[PDB]
């Protein structure tokens, strides 16, 4: 329900400096009233008997008017753009607050340039508000005072403009979705090829390390065509509707020329009243033809405001305070889980019962198929469970905050994607004000202490983009010092241990009694000796809990999934 | 015009299209010729097609002879008096009675047959009322007689300075 | 028309709400030190040009309200 | 192409000075003489002209 | 002004001031427009106080030429009126003066136009000394002889279109 009704508000808020615009708009159309009197004057009388003392006084008198009236635009113009920009500020401090909160179900389903397009399309809408747009159509809604003019001066080449307007609001009611049309399929070139483009350059090293040069090019080229041809699809467009309103204004003049002729010859005007009536007609068509050169933005503004509310319709993540939900205590239970990928796709976990305590250190193990890989983005709420619920302390996480929630459990992932930051900034991401105390502390934890001093910069070592800068065991360690800066109640590890060497794994698991003092770990490995020191062990196999306990009571049966799998990996 | 943009239109711009073709031309490669010569032709046509024109006042003045022979008594020739303007006074009316065979004068010409014109007692209205007219004046009584079409403003310098030797 | 209706229940129904959604009045200096974003929305026109047109239409009236006496 | 754009432009040019002769000639003619039947030549041909 | 570099003027330029000091002001910010509006406001005050004069352009000479009947009129008999011959230039010859008599009735000549009521003009028989020395002053000749009677205000003059369009 994001439309122009959204901007109603906005300038009901700004409403006494927009009449401020309102009065010194209709001063400024009483100044080019003015003037053409001056030249009707000058025609009618200065020439006919004699002048000098008239001319001389109506000289500077319009000097004086000219200047006054330049003033006067200006300081108009200057107004109305700041009290535009301040709604647009509202306008994409708003849209960036609703981007944020929308759940990554919407993200999955697009590329980073199609969401990427419509912020910045915004943009547009900014370009727009601060312009000569809405001054030029302000001016034409002014143009009565004119009108009342020259209906004094003519009853008749008035009725010629006041027929010429109807002309023009049939065309532009004509021209209007054609080039609407244009635009949005303009628009939607657009997008794909700043979709193509953002992932041509995030994934330049795959298209380098391989031979694809030509295959990118050619769909570049392609890419290229369509928009380019759509551009001047649109342009063409627009060139129609203005040469048809130059037509329009031109055959309208002829007529006023041809009827002012006759008038003057017949002596009911004069030279002076017909060339001050031709005045006063060029000056109100004049914001006619300053509008039809800037149509394009119009259109363009329409489909603005429609893709801004495809982005701004969508719901978010219901966010539920009240009561404000304290700090929690490691206890994470499920109740009947069952969860599917999509709606068309087989059931991963069918009836998931577990219950986890404060300080146990949870291991799951199982092979390549089973649902022990969506837990961890089940305690997150990034899966909805299809059926059944997940309580954490007892209260149900379909009613809780997001933000809360995520701000207590530290996960560490398998690929743990890096900001373009520097090594200190990436570990203190979660908290950027953070003293480099805290940081050694959590290095020394995960390992990470001595590479990172190893190196030139140290600790304000750039790591580039998505960490391009540092190893995979490295942006790993990176990773675990920065789920451990700030103490969560909760930590994962989701096989977090698969990318590195012996000689960091064991130092990672020497060092783990230190990092789950007063923490409830879950475990997460294809591997069984990661979890072989766990309290208890939970096998998976095609999303069931098959088995569960700790490790000697695993291995001592040799009927056991277990026992097999442990046979396997040795 | 409301035609989405086909794939002939996207091989038009194509890159591997516009490196192949040196030295290209325009899409309408024969239309601004033709309009132009359009716009002559149709400017010749209307160029042969169009025609381009105190009581007891006398407007007796030097004029072509020619001129008056094709005037004719009662001819439609306006007066305007110089006490005013011609637009706050008005154009009056002043009937052309026939030139007199004599010219009045040979100072200004030999064809100044002095075409005699009175006043028709009904222009000179309530608003101009200039009743003191001074018969001693020579108020500028415009006479129309005759068109020639607005080619014939081609046909009058180039043809004379041609036949002079 | 019929979204004429729509803009024009949504214009009246903001307007009876109207001076429920003024921001509160602040010194030039308490202005100056916001977010970057609310100092640009909540800053007001300067005095001068405000004071400047002022002065031009009243110009205007004045020489027009002499000219015709 | 360019070619072609300055020709056009340079005729365009050529159109503009068109409607200020007529208007002077209407005005320094038209009006003085009282001279219909050359309004109308003034009229047909800024049509074709525009 | 003879005094060295006090503690003061050091203090005034230190960075650490100066850097503090966002958007600064001259030392006096209301000295250049006092200065421009007490211009403004004597220049006004000596327009309207200030006064221009107007000057308006063989033996019993006479000066009677074209002239304004109401400048004329606003002349008395016996009225400062100079006349300078043109047999030679103003300041080799000298200005004259000629006694202005009363302009007559009827117009010399209407010719110049309807205001040539020959305001005539006879010199005092003491101004042409022995340096101008023209006794044939030629009686068919117009020397021209100045006229100045009357004063104007500047802002009168100044003004004066504005109040003679009607
Ligand atoms: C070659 C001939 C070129 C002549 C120059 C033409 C200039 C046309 C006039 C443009 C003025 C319209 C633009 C508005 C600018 C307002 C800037 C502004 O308000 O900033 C504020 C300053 O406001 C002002 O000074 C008022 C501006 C009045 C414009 C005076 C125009 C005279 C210019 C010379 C002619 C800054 O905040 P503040 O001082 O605390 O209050
Ligand atoms: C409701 C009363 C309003 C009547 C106004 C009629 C205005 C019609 C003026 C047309 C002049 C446009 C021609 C300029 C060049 C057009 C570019 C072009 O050739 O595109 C080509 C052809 O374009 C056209 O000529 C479309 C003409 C539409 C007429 C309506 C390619 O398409
Ligand atoms: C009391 C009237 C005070 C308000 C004065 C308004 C006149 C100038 C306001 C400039 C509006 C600039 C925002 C704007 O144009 O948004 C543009 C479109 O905004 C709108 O559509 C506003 C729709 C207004 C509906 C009014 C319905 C008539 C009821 C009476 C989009 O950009």
């Amino acid at each position: 329900k994001f439309d122009f009704t959204w901007f109603i508000p906005a300038i009901i808020k700004y409403r006494k400096i927009f009449i401020e615009t309102l009065v010194v708009s209709v001063f400024l159309q009483l100044f080019a009233l003015i003037t053409p009197l001056f030249f009707q004057v000058v025609m009618d009388k200065v020439l006919v008997h004699r002048g000098f003392s008239t001319l001389n006084v109506i000289t500077v008198a319009l000097s004086v008017v000219v200047v006054f009236e330049i003033i006067l635009s200006g300081l108009r113009t200057y107004i109305f753009a700041h009290s535009t920009s301040r709604i647009d500020v509202e306008l994409g401090a708003k849209l960036f607050r609703h981007l944020l909160a929308l759940p990554i179900s919407y993200f999955e389903s697009r590329r980073v340039g199609d969401t990427v397009a419509r912020v910045r399309e915004l943009d547009q809408i900014r370009n727009f508000l601060t312009g000569q747009a809405l001054t030029s159509v302000l001016d034409l809604l002014f143009s009565f005072i004119f009108f009342a003019v020259m209906w004094y001066y003519s009853p008749k080449l008035t009725l010629v403009i006041l027929f010429s307007l109807p002309c023009y609001a049939a065309w532009s009611v004509f021209i209007s979705p054609i080039l609407r049309r244009r635009l949005d399929d303009k628009f939607s070139r657009n997008a794909d090829n700043q979709s193509f483009l953002v992932e041509s350059v995030t994934a330049i090293n795959t298209i380098k390390a391989m031979a694809v040069s030509p295959q990118m090019t050619n769909i570049w080229d392609k890419q290229l065509a369509g928009y380019v041809a759509a551009g001047f699809k649109v342009t063409v467009l627009a060139t129609i509707g203005q040469q048809g309103i130059q037509l329009i204004q031109k055959t309208v003049m002829i007529i006023n020329l041809w009827l002012g002729a006759h008038l003057v010859i017949s002596g009911d005007l004069s030279i002076g009243q017909l060339i001050a009536f031709n005045m006063l007609a060029g000056q109100i068509v004049a914001p006619v033809i300053r509008l039809a050169q800037i149509w394009q933005d119009f259109q363009q503004v329409g489909i603005s405001v429609t893709r801004l509310g495809d982005v701004l319709n969508s719901p978010t993540e219901s966010y539920h305070g009240k009561l404000a939900l304290p700090e929690i205590n490691g206890n994470i239970t499920f109740r009947n889980i069952r969860f599917r990928y999509k709606p068309d796709s087989p059931v991963i976990l069918d009836n998931i019962n577990l219950s986890i305590k404060q300080g146990e250190v949870i291991g799951i193990v199982g092979r390549s198929g089973s649902g022990k890989s969506t837990l961890t983005k089940l305690i997150q709420r990034f899966y909805i469970p299809e059926n059944g619920q997940v309580l954490i302390d007892g209260h149900d996480l379909a009613l809780a905050d997001p933000n809360w929630l995520r701000r207590q459990v530290g996960v560490v992932l398998q690929d743990n994607v890096l900001l373009n930051r520097s090594i200190i900034d990436n570990i203190s991401l979660a908290n950027p004000g953070m003293s480099v105390e805290k940081v050694i502390y959590a290095a020394k934890l995960a390992g990470a202490h001595d590479f990172i001093s190893e190196l030139r910069e140290g600790y304000n070592t750039i790591v580039g983009e998505q960490g391009a800068g540092l190893s995979g065991g490295q942006r790993q360690r990176i990773a675990i010092a920065r789920a451990l800066v700030n103490n969560p109640k909760i930590l994962i590890f989701d096989e977090a241990t698969s990318a590195l060497d012996y000689e960091s794994e064991h130092i990672i698991m020497r060092n783990m009694h230190k990092i789950c003092k007063g923490r409830t770990v879950i475990i997460i490995a294809h591997r069984l000796s990661t979890v072989k020191n766990a309290d208890r062990i939970i096998v998976m196999e095609k999303g069931k809990i098959v088995e569960q306990g700790k490790h000697k009571e695993l291995l001592s049966e040799p009927e056991s999934l277990y026992s097999y799998l442990y046979q396997l990996q040795s | 015009l409301d035609t989405p943009v086909r794939e002939k239109d996207e091989n038009e711009f194509l890159p591997a299209h516009l490196e192949l073709i040196e030295t290209p031309v325009s899409r309408r490669p024969r239309l601004v010729a033709y309009f132009i010569m359009g716009f002559l032709v149709i400017a010749v046509i209307l160029s042969v097609l169009g025609q381009v024109e105190d009581d007891t006042l006398e407007v007796t003045a030097l004029v072509q002879n020619k001129d008056i022979g094709f005037i004719n008594v009662g001819q439609n020739a306006i007066i305007k008096v110089e006490a005013f303007p011609y637009t706050r006074y008005g154009y009056l009316v002043g009937k052309v009675k026939n030139i007199n065979l004599d010219a009045i004068e040979d100072q200004k010409l030999g064809l100044v047959f002095n075409v005699i014109v009175s006043v028709e007692e009904n222009d000179l209205s309530t608003g101009n009322k200039h009743i003191p007219l001074s018969s001693g004046m020579a108020v500028t009584a415009e006479i129309k007689t005759g068109m020639r079409s607005v080619i014939s403003y081609l046909l009058s310098p180039l043809e004379e300075s041609v036949t002079e030797s």
